[PDB]
């Protein structure tokens, strides 16, 4: 070759696999939660470090220092509203595309899935803490009673909150770590994308048929940059209605009030995504059982590569899954329900039942279906 | 564990998409704020700053401010020489410090209204459901003096004076002063000045709103075309013999 | 070809549009906050400088001096030959009132703050570099290339003086 | 005959890139100005004395 | 899981205890230097 | 793509080793390295010796000359 | 292949790159900087975090918080100093890579050359701004005067200055916006630094000789590991040295004074690493001149693959310009004094000599000097 | 010698980048520039 | 062969030494502060308070 600009440069040549890649024809809009997740991931970014640019993580400022960023810093607030908004969408995203391989058994790719769980449970964590930067009595409250959760370990525990803490309790301390991890995550966690991109650029994009498309294969650039693009479109349209139509909405909480600590809002609950975790240790009596369970809820993802039962990855052609995928996905919108409850008996007995219906869900009743859905093919 | 009533979506001008925040309203209301509010409330993040916000010129509430600095003024913020002037000055804090201010009001502690509206959960319909509602306590019910009862607070039992009550104040132009009638104006202020950014939102997402469908059809066309030949295009198995 | 191309022609522009104007917004945002409005032409000072001794003050972020001179002070700048001066300013040029000479006080030089009543002209003395200014704020030595600046100021009633 | 509106804006702008280009910069000019003007209005309509565009009068010079 | 499990296999297992066993003590000591515990101390 | 099987032609080159477990990690050390660690040293030296010498002279005349005009100006103008 | 756990994992072959990769034989003690460069970005980069993890970005504390971090919290003060005194090594360490590859021509890898300059230069903005996050005079003053050094430009610089600092001086606005460039251009670097390697793996690295080693190639593994760590122990040698036994030494500015905005220490300059551009900048009148030739002083490197004259891209065995390598660095220590030096006659007459020879050196003498030893070769 | 070689280059080259500048310009809309139209 | 060995193994155990202190350095100042760890566990007050109250 001379002058093919793409793989004159070596470095050229890596970016073509945006523009040449093989990409399956066939292809339900849900695979475009790919892309969008960078998207999100990119926003949340100039966001951040442009919020980054006015915020100052101390007890006495913090609250002050978003205040000062939503009122006389010019555009402002749309970029912390943009940004809080966002991270909502950030994981509606999230659970699209884990949705998608549940359901398309995308999760065969193994080492994929494991570099996506990474990816899920770093994201979880940034946005555990930046909640608590601006430091407003959900925030200051919701890590007293997640950090401490962590106490339950028997004999570490008790020692290691305190650690975390930087203290006894979350002055701060706490305060200006975790700006300071919020801040690093997620570059981190684009090395870890990448690395999750790296893994299934060597076997492509399934589909919902289920069945390699090798014999059908298109260009990425000509049509998925447009799909890609669209995608956006539809995207920022749903962070622009949520951010300049109801800003606040989406954002449960309404807290804006400095974090007083002998005060408390009798109803402490974490946010939309993570709303399921705090459900899941609600159902169980016992402190330590409770944050196993909620460990096992998030953490059971990377089993189900090994509970695959079925000869047919693609849901797609076997009823029973499709029933019982559906009813995860109610089971896990019941859940997030649960979340802001009052913790009384009438939520208590029904989160209950959805947490153990969530886990036979994915550890016994889905696999089953798959065997089943097996033999009546005669497979 | 008691029930909580929860407001009604009272009729407000701005409730819907493009609609906007009523200035005379936030005028309106400031005045009840400063004159009725202003006592026991702060709004630290509040400037001076209603000017073109809140229609009040510059030379208007320079003034505004001015005279609230030479009574309350930095003496209170601890500028010793403070007089009438300045404008970057913010509310002046009822008292000295919290604690103090929880002494006035006999262990509670009057929440800055900045964010109120936004700041309790329920917006501006609790707020003007809360200052409006305040009915008998029910029989058999005990009460200390302190311990007023409302219909709509968590608990079922605030510690508040008479928030607003007829002819409590008096507006430049004459809109009659009625417990709701001010309430509706002071909610408003309230709601304005707890999202500022919002007013201005809704504006622009009006314009969001409009390019983005424009783009949106655009794209799916465009978007259309570009995979029209994958779509359009029929392939037929050839029998190799 | 023309209708097609048409529409990808006509969403290009749609997405500039929104494209330039999301962009202006993280842009704004660093260029204005509460910026000049909070710390930008605000002033006023008179009863803590006093007989002939400069006065410096916080206004966005750099000294303003205001200064009370003397008949001999005033009489000193008077006698100055501006056609040999590096920046040629006549003092009635850079005041309202003669005994009064408002200055942002810093060295044109390299930013430091200039040292009154020290250098060898009784005005002002930069310590970074060895500016030397007058007292009327005029660079007289050193590597400084002009004077002190003069900003916009107005005196109202009740003695006072209104910078900005 | 005459060439279709299409046709003409065609062999007038799009054949050549560079033309298109200069084309849709001009345009997401032009356009910016009548949109806002055009969604502004329209914005400002449906809020007729809300807004403190409407209400200056009350307090400005006398 | 039934197919890794085997007759054969077992001096791999042996052989993997003592390289496992040295590397288990490692961590004791490595744990216990963070760790600090007085008891440790006094061993 | 691969590095090492693809690198150059060499023809006719033999090469001989010896395991790091039979030999000593210094062979005669202090004998060797005087030699060559001096060797090198002079020509080094040489190269380099100009750029140094010029900034040790100026750096005293600078310093000596700034304190110098600093130093005294009272018995110049009386 | 089967079980070759290298190729096996596509990600763990990429980390191949540094076990299997050709290494030259030949290999001066210089090349161990490239390695001890990342270190140094490794290292500055914990100790960011955990800095990070209780300063505070605002005018009031700031002093206090870098003041409490060196005093109250555990182990917080050597890791402060080990920051402080890192940054020195990151920087000694950066000037060796670049004398080494404007000696031996290993700027002929034009791509590598134009991303090392763009690593250099996104260094030395981290290095502008993490210094004044303490907010000492010294911090504060140099941030006005080179900020202000933009202001030269004559239709934007103005506003533009104004724009960075986010107001009239520089204020709290302009402090927590360093926070937050400091705490993100790292993790930006960290790709760049990846890009630089990427590039430079297509060509191998030069020698001594000057000569291709493709007929001479060792394994990295085996040798060049222990050399790196060895080189590591050598470099933690230096930085523990100074930060054990000297903490201050290397760190001219005596300035642990809160800034006050009135006051002036008459002896402003940049640290060590800035002086040469410093010195430059003084040696012109014009204030806008200086800024040119400011920029000039670093962008000229990328100007040098282009400068080179000879046939053979090794100094070593070219004798005249290694005497002019070596007075041009010698020029470079002559221009690191002057900035300490008050800016009186004495040094400025020297300075201004100074920055001729420099620019002579790269811009006229060696290249002519090229030529002659062409010349004199017969070639 | 050069400019004969890329004379249709010169030609279609310029009237692109009057486009590009203007466009950057427009889309830009530096008030400055404007101004003048 | 084993003085090879041997000299292999007492390098990595230097370098562990001064891991572990680094390590622990690191790990140290994270977890706690004599700023904090001051006003921890110190704590009086009483008789200013109502016969009747709680603080
Ligand atoms: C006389 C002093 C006083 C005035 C005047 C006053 N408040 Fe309050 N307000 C209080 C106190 C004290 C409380 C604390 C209630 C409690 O903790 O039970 C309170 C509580 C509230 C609450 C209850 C929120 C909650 O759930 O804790 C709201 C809303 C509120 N104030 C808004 C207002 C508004 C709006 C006005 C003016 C229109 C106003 N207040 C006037 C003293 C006052
Ligand atoms: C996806 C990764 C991230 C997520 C999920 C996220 C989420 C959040 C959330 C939920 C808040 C609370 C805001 C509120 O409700 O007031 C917040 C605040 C904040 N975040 Fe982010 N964020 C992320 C990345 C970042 C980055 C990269 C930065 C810096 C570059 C950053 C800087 C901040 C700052 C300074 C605040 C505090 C002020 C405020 O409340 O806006 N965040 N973040
Ligand atoms: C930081 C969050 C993430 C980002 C930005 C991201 C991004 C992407 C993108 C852009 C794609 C390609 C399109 C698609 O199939 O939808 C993709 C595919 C994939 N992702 Fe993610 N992802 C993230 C999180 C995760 C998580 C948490 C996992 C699983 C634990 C995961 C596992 C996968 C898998 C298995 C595929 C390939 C599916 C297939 O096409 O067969 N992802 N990811
Ligand atoms: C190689 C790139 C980096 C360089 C050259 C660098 C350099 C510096 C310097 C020179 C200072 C001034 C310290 C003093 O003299 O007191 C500093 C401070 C600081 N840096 Fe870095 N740094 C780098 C990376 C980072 C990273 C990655 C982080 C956080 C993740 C960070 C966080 C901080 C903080 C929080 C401070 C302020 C506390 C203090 O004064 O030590 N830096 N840095
Ligand atoms: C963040 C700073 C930098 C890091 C982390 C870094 C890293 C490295 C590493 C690991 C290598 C391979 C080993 C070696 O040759 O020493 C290398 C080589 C190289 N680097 Fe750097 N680099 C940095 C800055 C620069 C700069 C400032 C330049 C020049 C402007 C540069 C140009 C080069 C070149 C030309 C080579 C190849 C030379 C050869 O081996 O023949 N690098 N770099
Ligand atoms: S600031 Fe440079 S001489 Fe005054």
């Amino acid at each position: 070759m001379t002058n093919i600009r793409k793989s004159h440069p070596l470095m050229k040549i890596v970016n073509n696999a945006f523009i040449d890649l093989p990409a399956p024809s066939n292809i339900s809009s849900w695979w475009n939660f790919g892309s969008l997740l960078g998207i999100c991931l990119i926003l949340q970014i100039l966001t951040g470090l442009f919020l980054a640019m006015h915020y100052t993580s101390d007890t006495t400022t913090a609250f002050s220092s978003v205040t000062h960023i939503c009122r006389d810093v010019n555009y402002g607030w749309i970029i912390r509203y943009m940004h809080a908004n966002g991270a909502s969408m950030f994981f509606i995203c999230l659970y699209m595309h884990v949705g998608r391989g549940l359901y398309y058994g995308s999760y065969t790719f193994l080492e994929t899935w494991n570099i996506g769980v990474i990816l899920l449970l770093t994201v979880m964590a940034t946005a555990f803490m930046g909640y608590v930067l601006p430091w407003g009595q959900m925030s200051f409250w919701g890590a007293t009673v997640i950090t401490n959760l962590l106490s339950a370990i028997p004999y570490i525990g008790t020692n290691l909150v305190e650690w975390i803490w930087g203290g006894f309790s979350v002055d701060k301390a706490t305060l200006t770590r975790f700006f300071a991890f919020h801040f690093i995550l997620p570059f981190i966690i684009m090395a870890i994308a990448m690395v999750h991109l790296l893994f299934l650029h060597e076997t492509g994009s399934n589909n919902p048929t289920g069945i390699s498309s090798d014999v059908d294969k298109i260009p990425f650039h000509p049509y998925y940059t447009i799909k890609d693009i669209l995608g956006a479109l539809l995207l920022i349209l749903a962070l622009m209605l949520l951010v300049l139509f109801a800003p606040d909405l989406l954002g449960d909480p309404d807290n804006y009030t400095p974090a007083n600590p002998l005060n408390t809002p009798p109803h402490i609950k974490p946010e939309w995504y993570f709303l399921f975790a705090y459900a899941i240790l609600r159902s169980i009596p016992n402190k330590l059982g409770g944050v196993l369970a909620l460990a096992f809820s998030i953490l059971i993802l990377a089993l189900i590569p090994l509970l695959h039962t079925s000869k047919q990855r693609s849901m797609m052609f076997r009823p029973l899954s499709q029933c019982l995928f559906w009813a995860l996905v109610a089971d896990l919108l019941t859940l997030t329900w649960i979340g802001g409850q009052p913790v009384e008996h009438p939520y208590i007995t029904i989160g209950q039942l959805a947490s153990v219906l969530y886990f036979l869900l994915i550890l016994v009743l889905m696999p089953t279906a798959g065997t089943i859905e097996n033999k009546l093919l005669k497979w | 564990s008691d029930l909580e009533l929860h407001p009604p979506s009272y009729p407000w001008s701005h409730r819907g998409l493009l609609s906007s925040l009523d200035h005379t309203s936030i005028r309106r209301g400031f005045q009840v704020y400063k004159q009725v509010c202003s006592s026991c409330h702060s709004m630290d993040y509040v400037a001076y700053r209603h000017l073109v916000g809140v229609c009040y010129t510059e030379d208007e509430a320079k003034a505004l401010a001015e005279e609230v600095e030479v009574q309350d003024g930095p003496n209170e913020d601890g500028e010793m020489f403070m007089r009438p002037g300045k404008l970057s000055d913010y509310f002046p804090k009822p008292y000295p410090n919290p604690e103090a201010a929880r002494a006035a009001n006999n262990g509670a502690l009057p929440p800055d209204l900045s964010y109120i509206v936004r700041a309790r959960h329920g917006g501006e319909d609790y707020v003007f459901s809360l200052l409006t509602g305040y009915c008998e306590p029910p029989t058999g019910v005990s009460l200390r003096e302190g311990l007023y009862f409302n219909p709509y607070f968590p608990g079922q039992a605030i510690g508040m004076a008479p928030p607003i009550y007829n002819e409590v104040l008096e507006f430049d132009d004459g809109t009659p002063a009625t417990m709701s009638q001010v309430a509706k104006d002071v909610c408003t202020f309230l709601r304005w000045a707890a999202e500022p950014e919002h007013d201005h939102r809704k504006r622009m997402g009006l314009k969001m709103l409009l390019m983005m469908g424009l783009l949106l059809p655009l794209v799916y066309a465009m978007k259309r075309h570009k995979w029209s030949v994958l779509k359009s295009r029929k392939l037929a198995y050839r029998p190799p013999k | 070809k023309g209708f097609s191309y048409l529409v990808t022609a006509t969403t290009t522009v749609g997405v500039a549009y929104a494209a330039k104007n999301v962009v202006s917004q993280f842009v704004s945002s660093m260029s204005a906050s509460a910026d000049v409005l909070a710390m930008s032409k605000i002033e006023i000072k008179l009863s803590d400088i006093p007989e002939g001794k400069n006065m410096a003050f916080k206004w966005r972020g750099k000294p303003l001096f205001v200064r009370h001179r003397t008949k001999k002070e005033i009489d000193q700048e008077a006698a100055v030959e501006v056609s040999q001066l590096r920046d040629p300013q006549h003092d009635l040029e850079r005041v309202k009132k003669p005994e009064w000479v408002i200055l942002i006080g810093v060295c044109t030089h390299l930013g430091c703050v200039p040292i009154a009543n020290a250098g060898d002209f009784g005005g002002y003395y930069c310590p970074c570099h060895g500016s030397h200014y007058d007292a009327s704020g005029r660079i007289r030595k050193g590597p400084a290339p002009l004077n002190l600046e003069v900003p916009s100021y107005e005196f109202t009633s009740d003695d006072m003086v209104i910078v900005g | 005959v005459a060439p279709t509106l299409t046709a003409r804006l065609y062999s007038l702008l799009f054949r050549r890139t560079s033309t298109f280009a200069l084309t849709i910069v001009v345009g997401a000019l032009f356009f910016e100005r009548a949109f806002d003007q055009g969604a502004d209005a329209i914005y400002e309509h449906i809020n007729e004395g809300k807004l403190w565009k409407h209400i200056k009068h009350k307090y400005e010079n006398k | 899981l039934t197919r890794f499990l085997g007759p054969r296999y077992r001096q791999l297992a042996r052989n993997w205890v003592p390289t496992a066993s040295l590397w288990g003590a490692v961590g004791a000591v490595g744990l216990v230097w963070a760790t600090d515990w007085r008891l440790i101390l006094d061993w | 793509g691969r590095q090492f099987g693809h690198l150059t032609r060499v023809r006719h080159v033999i090469t001989y080793s010896l395991s790091p477990f039979e030999q000593r990690a210094f062979p005669h050390y202090f004998s060797k390295g005087i030699p060559n660690v001096l060797r090198r040293t002079r020509a080094c030296i040489l190269r380099v010796a100009p750029p140094f010498v010029a900034f040790y002279l100026v750096y005293t005349w600078g310093t000596q000359e700034f304190e110098k005009s600093k130093r005294k100006n009272p018995a110049a103008y009386e």
